[PDB]
RNA sequence: AUCGAGAGG
């Protein structure tokens, strides 16, 4: 374990890290003193000898330079103090151990390495200071802070190794992660706060700042966008400038809570061809969310486009924020005098509730519910009362905070903060817990020697009603310290336990690989799975989509999918199809729709069988909402003209498309049936969305766009397949172990201890339970 | 007087000038104050050789303090940058050599000020190198303290530089800078609990501008063209000279750009 | 418990139901009690499920337990990873632990198993039993400093 | 402190004793010392097993009698509900160590932050000793211009901080600026 | 290249929801009883009190890079006093003989409801909205 | 360990003002804020220089050589 | 230095917790992080 | 300002950390886990002066 | 250790030219000027004065990294107007305004008493 | 770090002209991010800044001792008596441009400590270097020109990525590769390789 | 080398 599975390596660097808004995502800022030490053995060829000769002329004491020359004989020339490092005549076939230089592929790493995303490849960018510099939207997979963190760097030594770094482990390749089938990176901190401050309808920009922001976009087209206001004064909206960073052909739809198509509170998000229509931009739009900007762009334009998108968004928002400013002080912790009066009134009211319950318990007039102790009921009730009091005081505070409250600004943006933060800082920090219960009688029948014996009051057992603004009393201080000490012990223990758990998982699944027969075997030929994930899809190519045959009344299902040419009232309106009236009452063209509806009903029955609770949103490979939205733009569909789609076209084309979807390839019955199984749910999705009434009335496609959608679905499906050689065992182990490392803290074992019980198949669980229906 | 930016001096001393800069685009005023901070030259100690140091301080400590000492720089344009002069290390046309020797002869602690600095090089009749002394008791900056027996004997070389290279070459301390004291342009959105007008204090410069009319709409085409400035000098260069040389330096940079265009 | 159920109109609506939660477990005898639904009975003691309802039910209960562990934190991990873990724990007929006595007592090569725990006793017994290592495990090739059958190494490149 | 009956319960320490103590301090008459309080039965040593049998106040004002118009910004102190006191705390801030006694307003921070600062204050540079120029230590770091804190703690006077400080009073802005 | 819609509205409602420089405005069409308007308006630039009557015009022109209006030679297409530029994003058929159009002027929003305009207000980014005293 | 020459923030020279400050306190029975204002130190950036300075040299000077 | 000269060690049934009896005797806050938390203490 | 309390061994300054221990001569009553045939224990560890 | 020498903020290096000029891509009659060894002091003023020329359609500036003292200025003008001439006029206007400022300040100073 | 667990490293140093400035000309010695206040809940940091502002202005000391009746309101009333916004906010102008910032800045003295963790005590790059006598692997330690450790976790990540060649290069050519002759019958490292 | 202590994320 110390010299074979892991050892010390040459060509390695390690340094304190800091952030840089002006570094591209896949770039790493390398100190010049480090670049002079790490070398690459470039072989002299006619393509490099004019460059390598000058490099070696520079020498090792300055960069770009070189440190050694290796000849055909195998002898080594030390350029530091060889007498002939001025008359070096380079011959082809030699090697120059040249200095590391810009846009070299290097392997950047932070420890612990719970992730393949913990060791990603970066392009070298030699910078003139002693710290490793990296873009902020790469801090998340590394879990890197800039408070003293050190990170390590490794240099490949062969063209094959550089190829592996740049075409497998590169940062843009790792944007969408198979763990959680979502992006692992997003816009954070200053960028995330300013992007919300900037996307408001109150945010307007004048010509000078607009032009500076426009030029700040590196991939700018030079077309100054026409302002949203012209006559009184040329004024741009922050959304207008920000959409310059968004590539053309990007469509994003999302509705949040009270979102009309007029979005009164500027909720949700609507981006129509890289120009946002409505919606304040915050962590839902631009974070590492499922279906956010990053997911859509990475899947639509590609990893490199998204990687530049990170930089463009940062460079516009950071500039706007730099010239707009943002701060925070104790002012943002104060609520109105009326508010604090209500808050302390609420706290006293809950204290009176507890006192009444306590006198009731002392009178032996309590009705302990079945199962639990009298005292257990008393505790439960008091803890519930105090938790409610803290939360109600917190809501009073949060309601009282204006929209200028910088803490509320950060919380609304999602950059930093939560409800409990505001509540404890400005209303009441709440109840303190040790080992999951209130403060115990560490003394004889009392918590502190300043209390009388047998005192179960909120104050005596660890209820802090003061806020961090107000100030904690000595007993409240000690109780808070007791809880916080428990928190530190939990942290320092969970780390070691989860490291051991992660190592056991990785060692147990390290040899699991998808072979070329689409199976999932190990170092013995033993089969683990016959199809990886029972569907054979790379998890990075999978997104939550709704199965539209699951939900709704049977009446709405009929209204959506039923096509009856044998009824004047339930037939395709002739404005939805060129063959409108010519198709009414067609007997032969109704057996097709009847088989379509029959398979749709069978789909609904099957899916309701599989997904009992009727949950329609499930992670499936190919996103068809986006393909339809694209087809409505690449072919500029208008909804007044009728389509040119024969019913035969739609139905038989979707049938053929189902036939054309492949995961396995063999020509025998059992492999054909395994293929037919592995595509069943996706074909259910296909039938739910590619229905004749749907394709005609819900998005009026033409035959051109329809064939385009068919081919695009086929392509993306074939591109979402697992790649043979994928080490899905290590990926699975790390994808389970990393979220376990972030586990930290109702009478059930959970978290790391329960995971340990599951993994060691412990016979004597601490909480065995039977759930009887 | 002359068409263009106008100046009205509110108050003036040998250390401060408070004035109003009218009919100026803002970027010019900002560039002027940046230049007054960063770009105008000064004489300061840029080398120290320590023959003896028996003090409780370190040589580099004292060297830092000596570099921070203010020295006379009125006739500084009559001095050469050592990087531009043709001497070996320094000459009389690019540098000024100061000498400082002090000894603890008295039983009581013997302080070492900047009045104890001795010019050794030949000034050639220019106001240069005399340490600035504004202490009312005639001494200078307290540079060191000596116990009976300790001594400090050293030679400094003072060269030409600007605050960009090191802050010791800064002639100005603080530049007070305000505009639109009523926030008519709405250039900042005030933060409040109950009332912005009551929780934010009123500017001394509010009196010099008429209060807005509440019934007036927002002047969406207004621009900042009247600034309130106060320049404070360390004393190495007089305040009037600080601002005048700031202006001259800025237009000299612009002329350098123009000459580069000519050469292209 | 609140339950989502298809109403007669076809929608999905909440239909609350009384549910019994025990503090102990004897699955074999409780599910025979009349007046309950023996189709829906469940336990957090998946080993009891393995020895009562078969191995596949144990697999499903294992996935459910791990899933609830992940979801307690509000975290999400794709089905495939946890499914792979559970299949590995299950694909040998019973429940194999991720532990010294478990996956590291298998048909795998001795060099792989010695790289986890009980490092030297494994090699001793391998020598005594005269074991043979295929060197098709990744740990073997790591120890031998050879390119391993992993991704880029799961195939060979030759000339045309 | 020792609490005893006297026309109510009151601490045996009186303002005359404080006057004599401070007179002894100002000499830097028979000097009035801590041992004199200990011998005159004004103060008492208590271990953990004995403070199980005692009731401790928190302020000498908790022995004041009772009888609304309050300051809304102050902490919610509780009417102590208690009597039969035997002792009083010398000062609640005395529950802390030498590290945490440097923290300003630690009663407004969450406890892990106070733990972190107590761990990091031992890494702050400053004058660790006035005789640093006379010792030959394996390693030493000293601030050029140590500054005594603008936010002090009445515990610092006994910890000699403002004589041997370990940081500087930096003009700090809280701002998003250039993104660095 | 010409006008696509023109009417006069009596403003009914003004709503400054959480904003300091923008109000959403609800207006009923003068000389119509089935046409209504919702519109975000920069009330700092062009203040709009209730019960005002405002001439509203949707245009098409009078793309390439935006140019400042030279020194005065350029001729506008607007004796109006508040002009914006947006994009249509939904063509909602509210009912039979009822259509509504949604425009986004840089995130400011317009919802217009009527029936008669048919050879106008097409699926086009081109949308200059002009407003007269 | 001895009076800084200039305020770190703005650069106003403060090294000439230490003995004057001490004499204003002890000699003239003044308080710290009034002395700081009298010595021309109006900005708190300048004021924290003199006000919060520990002059450790007068202790180093107590060692013999 | 002061913190080092007032330090305790516990050679190892819930020791790392801040017990109630610690009031006034050992510091509630000053403890190491990591696997010495609660075992090493400062008076 | 030096406070003392340390030793000087081979020139290096050394500190004796306080070792925490359970006091002796105290009788304590403990329970035993369910799979144990004895229900309670009364221990005392007899430390001399 | 890795810190660059301070004089690299204002002293041009070997072969470094004060002005570099490159025609822009995908914008007619536009150019990008790289100023070496300068910062906001000059770029902000030049852009502000360029924005006052009624025949200048676009003018922006940016410092791609605070580490390096250099910036980029993009200028696009009306046809039949070389952007270099627009820069010349802006610079001359700046110098005239500064000269007027210096003259007026010297007048007002000589008017004062202290 | 401040005295409240707010540790940080320098990310960049700006000269005075580029720094934001108050109307009085005062400039921050230091600038911290608001995104580190709400998660950590260290109000005392902000109260310290307020109290220190008032103390420097009035030439008094700030009693930031625990368990006193020193409220935020009293400090704020004193500060407003000194002509500054009661909650420590201050209008600040941008250095690059000179125009005010829309947001006002919480600005004031705060005690900060310089810690023993400096960068040039941490830099380390190796390339080739000294080797261990027994394992023929790189030695351990920056102070020994040693190498970094490519532990089992890093091996796991490289396996998960599918980069077999990089894994081999790290484990052999960047460490302890060796050529040994073996018998085709004994199968052991036995052959006497009298090479030349 | 060994052993140990302290500390950083
Ligand atoms: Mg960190
Ligand atoms: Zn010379
Ligand atoms: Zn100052
Ligand atoms: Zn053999």
């Amino acid at each position: 374990r110390g010299n074979l599975m892991g050892k010390r390596v040459d060509f390695s660097a390690r340094t304190v890290i800091s952030g840089d808004p002006n570094l591209e995502l896949d770039q790493v800022g390398v100190p010049k003193s480090i670049a002079k030490t790490l070398t690459y053995p470039e072989v002299v060829t006619p393509y490099n000898i004019d460059r390598l000769t000058q490099l070696v002329r520079n020498g090792p004491n300055e960069h770009p330079g070189a440190k050694y020359v290796i000849r055909d004989s195998g002898d080594r020339i030390d350029l530091r103090y060889s007498k002939r490092a001025g008359d070096i005549q380079l011959q082809y076939g030699w090697k120059v151990e040249r200095h590391i230089m810009d846009n070299d592929p290097v392997l950047f790493n932070r420890q612990p390495s719970l992730h393949k995303m913990s060791m990603m490849a970066h392009r070298v960018k030699v910078i003139p200071y002693s710290t490793f510099r990296l873009n902020l939207s790469v801090t998340s997979p590394y879990n890197a802070d800039f408070d003293g963190d050190e990170m390590n760097l490794h240099v490949p030594q062969s063209e094959e190794t550089r190829a592996e770094l740049s075409q497998l482990c590169a940062v843009p390749l790792q944007i969408v992660s198979p763990q959680s089938n979502k992006p692992c990176m997003g816009i954070v901190q200053d960028t995330l706060c300013g992007i919300r401050k900037l996307t408001l309808r109150d945010t307007f920009i004048e010509l000078d700042q607009v032009l500076n922001m426009l030029y700040w976009v590196p991939d700018w087209d030079g077309v100054i966008p026409t302002p949203a206001i012209i006559k009184p004064k040329p004024l741009w909206s922050g959304k207008q400038i920000l959409s310059v960073a968004i590539p053309n052909g990007i469509h994003l739809q999302r509705f949040d809570e009270g979102t009309t198509l007029l979005s009164p509170k500027d909720n949700g998000m609507l981006i129509i061809d890289g120009q946002i229509i409505f919606g304040v931009v915050e962590k839902k739009t631009v974070g590492s969310s499922n279906g956010g900007l990053i997911h859509v762009v990475t899947r639509e334009k590609g990893p490199q486009v998204c990687a530049k998108l990170f930089g463009n968004i940062q460079k516009v928002v950071n500039f706007w924020l730099l010239h707009n400013g943002f701060s925070t002080g104790i002012g943002d912790t104060i609520a109105d005098g009326p508010t604090m009066r209500e808050i302390t009134e609420t706290i006293a009211e809950a204290k009176k509730k507890v006192l009444d319950v306590t006198k009731e318990a002392q009178a032996n007039l309590l009705t302990a519910k079945h199962g639990m102790t009298l005292r257990e009921s008393f505790e439960d009730n008091v803890v519930r009362f105090l938790n409610e009091a803290r939360d109600k005081a917190g809501r009073l505070a949060e309601v009282n905070l204006k929209d200028l409250n910088n803490v509320k600004q950060m919380v609304m943006a999602g950059s930093k903060g939560s409800f409990i933060n505001i509540a404890q800082m400005s209303a009441c920090v709440g109840q303190q817990s040790v080992e999951g219960k209130r403060i115990a009688f560490g003394f004889v029948d009392r918590t502190l020697p300043h209390f009388s014996k047998d005192d179960y009051s909120p104050e005596s057992k660890g209820f802090v009603e003061n806020s961090y603004l107000r100030g904690l009393t000595p007993q409240e201080f000690f109780f808070h310290a007791m809880g916080g000490r428990e928190g530190l012990i939990d942290t320092a223990v969970k780390t070691a336990e989860t490291g051991y758990i992660q190592r056991r998982l990785v060692k147990a699944l390290e040899d699991i690989m998808v072979h070329y027969d689409n199976t999932t075997r190990n170092s013995l030929g033993n089969v683990i799975q016959f199809i990886y994930g029972e569907d054979g899809m790379d998890a990075a190519h999978i997104e939550k989509q709704s199965l539209d045959t699951i939900g709704g009344s049977d009446a709405a299902f009929e209204k959506r999918y039923r096509v009856d040419l044998l009824n004047t009232d339930h037939t395709l309106d002739p404005s939805l199809l060129e063959s409108g009236s010519e198709i009414l009452g067609d007997l032969k063209l109704q057996v097709l729709l009847d088989e379509e509806y029959k398979q749709l009903v069978k789909d609904r029955k099957f899916l309701r069988e599989v997904f009992v609770d009727g949950e329609a949103n499930w992670p499936l490979p190919v996103n068809i909402r986006r393909i339809i939205q694209n087809a409505q733009q690449t072919f500029h569909i208008d909804h007044t003209k009728p389509s040119d789609l024969t019913i035969k076209d739609i139905v038989l084309g979707v049938k053929d498309l189902q036939e054309n979807l492949l995961v396995l390839r063999g020509k025998n019955e059992i492999i054909q049936n395994a293929q037919r199984d592995a595509v069943t749910l996706f074909c259910c999705l296909l039938r739910s969305r590619l229905a004749t009434r749907r394709v005609l009335q819900e998005y009026r496609l033409t035959k051109q766009a329809f064939d385009w959608v068919l081919s695009n679905i086929e392509a993306q499906f074939l591109r979402s397949v697992v790649h043979p050689g994928e080490m899905v065992g290590v990926l699975a182990a790390q994808s389970i172990g990393e979220p376990a490392t972030q586990m930290t803290l109702k009478k059930v074992t959970s978290g790391v201890p329960r995971l340990k019980e599951i993994l060691n198949v412990a016979k004597n669980m601490k909480t065995p339970s039977l759930t009887v229906y | 007087s002359e068409e263009g930016p106008q100046v009205k001096i509110r108050e003036a001393s040998k250390d401060n000038v408070d004035f109003i800069l009218s009919n100026v685009d803002l970027a010019m005023a900002n560039s002027l104050r940046r230049v007054m901070i960063a770009e105008i030259p000064t004489l300061a100690i840029d080398s120290v050789e320590v023959e003896t140091n028996t003090t409780v301080l370190a040589d580099e400590f004292i060297a830092h303090r000596l570099g921070l000492i203010p020295l006379q720089s009125m006739d500084i344009e009559q001095l050469e940058y050592s990087r531009d002069c043709f001497c070996e290390d320094h000459c009389d046309k690019c540098s000024v050599v100061l000498t400082l020797q002090a000894f603890g002869e008295s039983e009581s602690t013997t302080n070492v000020y900047s009045k104890d600095l001795v010019i050794v090089s030949n000034l050639m009749g220019r106001n240069i190198g005399h340490p600035i002394i504004q202490d009312k008791e005639g001494n200078g900056v307290l540079i060191c303290k000596l116990r009976k027996g300790q001594e400090l004997k050293l030679t400094c070389v003072a060269k030409k530089g600007i605050a960009k290279e090191h802050a010791k070459w800064g002639p100005a301390a603080a530049i007070e800078f305000e505009y639109d004291p009523w926030n008519k342009l709405k250039h900042t959105d005030y933060w409040y609990e109950q009332d912005s007008a009551k929780e934010w204090p009123q500017s001394k410069n509010c009196e010099y501008e008429d209060p807005p009319n509440e019934g007036d709409p927002f002047d969406y085409k207004a621009q900042a063209d009247t600034f309130y400035m106060n320049v404070e000098s360390v004393g190495s260069i007089p305040v009037d000279q600080v601002v005048v040389r700031g202006i001259d330096t800025l237009q000299k940079k612009v002329a350098s750009i123009l000459l580069a265009l000519t050469q292209m | 418990y609140d339950r989502k159920v298809p109403s007669p109109t076809g929608e999905y609506v909440k239909e609350p139901e009384w549910v019994l939660e025990t503090d102990g477990v004897n699955l074999s005898e409780v599910m025979t009690v009349p007046g309950i639904d023996p189709t829906r009975i469940y336990t957090n003691s998946f080993i009891d499920i393995m020895e009562v309802l078969g191995i596949e039910a144990g697999r499903a209960a294992l996935y459910k337990e791990v899933y609830n562990v992940i979801a307690s934190d509000g975290s999400y991990v794709n089905y495939r990873h946890m499914a792979l873990l559970v299949d590995v724990m299950t694909t040998q007929g019973g429940l194999t632990s991720v532990t010294r006595h478990g996956f590291n007592r298998s048909n795998t090569g001795a060099l792989m198993r010695c790289s986890f725990e009980e490092t030297v006793e494994i090699l001793f017994e391998a020598g005594a039993s005269a074991e043979l290592d295929d060197c098709r495990g990744v740990s073997e090739n790591v120890i031998l400093g050879q390119m391993a059958p992993i991704g880029t190494g799961a195939f060979d490149v030759m000339i045309d | 402190f020792i609490v005893e009956d006297d026309g109510h319960k009151e601490l045996k320490v009186r303002k005359g004793h404080i006057a004599k103590l401070m007179a002894t301090e100002y000499q830097d008459v028979e000097e009035y010392t801590w041992s004199s309080l200990l011998n005159e039965g004004l103060v008492e040593y208590i271990d953990a097993e004995e403070e199980e049998s005692i009731l401790i106040a928190m302020q000498p004002e908790d022995l004041e009698p009772a009888e609304l118009d309050v300051d809304p910004a102050k902490r919610i102190r509780v009417s102590h509900h208690a009597t039969t006191f035997t002792h009083c705390e010398i000062h609640p801030s005395m529950i802390l160590g030498v590290a945490a006694s440097i923290i300003p307003f630690p009663d407004h921070n969450q406890s892990p932050r106070n733990t972190y600062q107590s761990a990091m204050g031992k890494q702050a540079m400053g004058v660790f000793l006035t005789n640093y120029n006379v010792r030959m230590d394996t390693m030493a770091n000293i601030l050029y211009y140590p500054q005594k804190p603008l936010g002090t703690t009445r515990a610092m006077e006994y910890l000699k901080f403002r004589e041997l400080p370990a940081g500087q009073n930096a003009i700090v802005a809280i701002a998003c600026y250039s993104g660095y | 290249s010409n006008t696509l819609f023109d009417d006069i509205f009596q403003v009914s409602e003004v709503d400054p929801g959480r904003y300091n420089k923008v109000c959403r405005i609800e207006a009923a069409s003068t000389t119509q009883d089935q046409c209504k308007l919702t519109l975000d308006i920069n009330v700092e630039l062009f203040p709009v009190a209730a019960q005002d009557s405002l001439t509203v015009t949707i245009a098409s022109s009078l793309t390439r890079s935006w140019r400042p209006p030279q020194a005065g030679d350029r001729s506008l297409a607007d004796d109006y006093d508040y002009v914006m530029y947006g994009t249509a994003y939904k063509f909602e058929e509210v009912s039979k003989d009822l259509i509504a159009v949604y425009y986004s002027f840089g995130g400011l929003l317009m919802r217009l409801e009527g029936n008669y305009r048919n050879l106008n207000n097409l699926k086009q980014e081109n949308a200059y909205l002009l407003i007269r005293r | 360990m001895i009076v800084p020459v200039r305020c770190f923030s703005c650069g106003k020279v403060v090294g000439d003002k230490w003995e004057s400050y001490l004499n204003l306190l002890q000699e003239d029975e003044l308080d710290e804020g009034t002395a700081l204002s009298r010595l021309g130190l109006k900005r708190y950036c300048c004021r924290r220089m003199i006000l919060t300075h520990v002059d450790l040299i007068e202790k180093f000077l107590r060692y013999n050589p | 230095t002061l913190s080092h000269l007032r330090r305790t060690n516990t050679p190892i049934a819930k020791p790392r917790q801040l017990h109630n009896t610690h009031w006034g005797l050992v510091c509630p806050a000053e403890t190491p992080e990591g696997q010495a938390c609660g075992l090493v203490k400062n008076l | 300002f030096d406070m003392g309390g340390y030793f000087i061994i081979n020139g290096s300054e050394k500190v004796l950390i306080a070792q925490e221990r359970s006091a002796g001569n105290i009788v304590q009553v403990f329970k035993k886990a369910a799979p144990s045939p004895i229900s309670h224990v009364a221990e005392i560890r007899s430390a001399l002066e | 250790m890795n810190a660059p020498d301070r004089f690299e903020l204002f002293l041009l290096g070997e072969g470094e030219s004060k002005l570099k000029i490159d025609p822009d891509t995908k914008a007619p009659n536009a150019v990008v000027i790289t100023f070496e060894k300068e910062d906001h002091t000059l770029g902000n003023l030049i852009r502000a004065e360029l924005l006052n020329d009624r025949k200048v359609l676009f003018a922006a500036y940016k410092v791609e990294h605070p580490f390096f003292a250099r910036f980029k200025l993009r200028i696009q003008t009306t046809e039949g107007y070389d952007p270099k001439d627009a820069l010349k006029n802006a610079c001359n206007s700046i110098i005239n305004k500064l000269g007027a400022l210096k003259t007026n300040f010297e007048t007002e100073w000589n008017l004062q008493t202290l | 770090a401040s005295r409240h667990g707010q540790k940080g490293t320098i990310g960049i140093t700006y000269r005075r002209e580029d720094m934001p400035f108050t109307a009085e000309g005062i400039v921050p010695d230091l600038i911290i991010n608001p995104h580190a206040i709400p998660s950590r809940m260290t109000v005392a940091h902000l109260i310290e800044c307020l109290l220190s502002k008032v103390a420097a202005l009035s030439g008094n000391e700030g009693d930031a001792s625990p368990f006193t009746d020193i409220t935020v309101e009293g400090i704020s009333k004193l500060l407003r008596e000194h002509g500054y916004q009661s909650r420590g906010f201050e209008v600040m102008y941008n250095g690059h441009t000179g125009k005010k910032l829309m947001a006002q800045i919480f600005f004031g003295p705060t005690y900060y400590q310089r810690l023993r963790h400096m960068v040039d005590d941490k830099i380390h790059a190796r390339a080739r270097g000294p080797m261990q006598v027994l394992t023929r692997q790189p030695v351990e330690g920056r102070s020994r020109d040693g190498g970094l450790r490519f532990g089992e976790m890093e091996r796991d990540c490289m396996i998960a990525h599918g980069a077999a060649s990089f894994l081999k290069e790290r484990l052999m050519e960047a460490s302890d590769a060796f050529r040994v002759h073996i018998c085709g019958i004994c199968g052991l490292m036995t052959v006497i390789a009298k090479l030349n």
